[PDB]
């Protein structure tokens, strides 16, 4: 039981985290587009 | 005169391609800033720049 | 920790509304405190 | 003496684009260092700048 | 009048050193910015440059 419910919330804080990243995927990559960012940029945060 | 001329010419045609280097700079930015991908404060340096 | 990470988030926050931070700075902040809530989840868990 | 007035009113226009870009940079440090979002140096820095 | 020819030379040296090295860097680039190497920030930079 304390495993899973520790787990549901850690599971809840490693989603938000997902989407942050996906956050700075839609920023890095409309600066790349932009012109703004290299390539490298962009694919660091992909890698992240 | 002539060379007086070329050289104002020469200062222009510098400070045109600088110019050019802000349009380019604030043209990019401006979409950007609209979704915050630059600092509004980026964007104002960029602006005052050009 | 956690507080720490709230707080500079909140901060962040603060900082990205009045314009002087980029949102990839704000995303970061979350992703460093969704970061401290998933350790404090795992140290929740182990202590129970 | 028209084309020195207009060298001068363009610097005048530069000298204006950055006093708006300082008075932007004073107004956005200006509630971030009450709250120390900002170093009380940057502010500082800013206001001479401004 | 030698001596100011000489100084004025010198200025003419510098300013081509400093164009060779903006050459040479939009050379590096121009290559390189079309497969995404470096950004179209820096390339228009360095054409600014140049």
């Amino acid at each position: 039981l304390a495993a899973t419910d520790t787990l549901r919330r850690e599971e809840a804080a490693r989603q938000a985290l997902a989407g942050s990243s996906e956050a700075a995927m839609a920023l890095a990559k409309a600066r790349y587009e932009g012109g703004v960012d290299d390539y490298l940029r962009y694919l660091d945060a992909q890698r992240s | 005169f002539k060379a007086a001329l070329s050289r104002a010419q020469g200062e222009l045609a510098r400070a045109e391609a600088q110019l050019f280097q802000a349009q380019a700079m604030v043209r990019r930015y401006e979409p950007l800033v609209k979704i915050d991908a630059v600092s509004q404060q980026d964007f104002d340096n960029a602006m005052a720049a050009l | 920790t956690l507080d720490s990470r709230m707080a500079s988030l909140e901060l962040v926050s603060q900082r990205r509304a009045a314009g002087a931070a980029t949102a990839l700075d704000y995303q970061e902040a979350v992703g460093l405190a969704e970061q401290a809530r998933a350790e404090r989840e795992s140290t929740e868990r182990q202590l129970r």
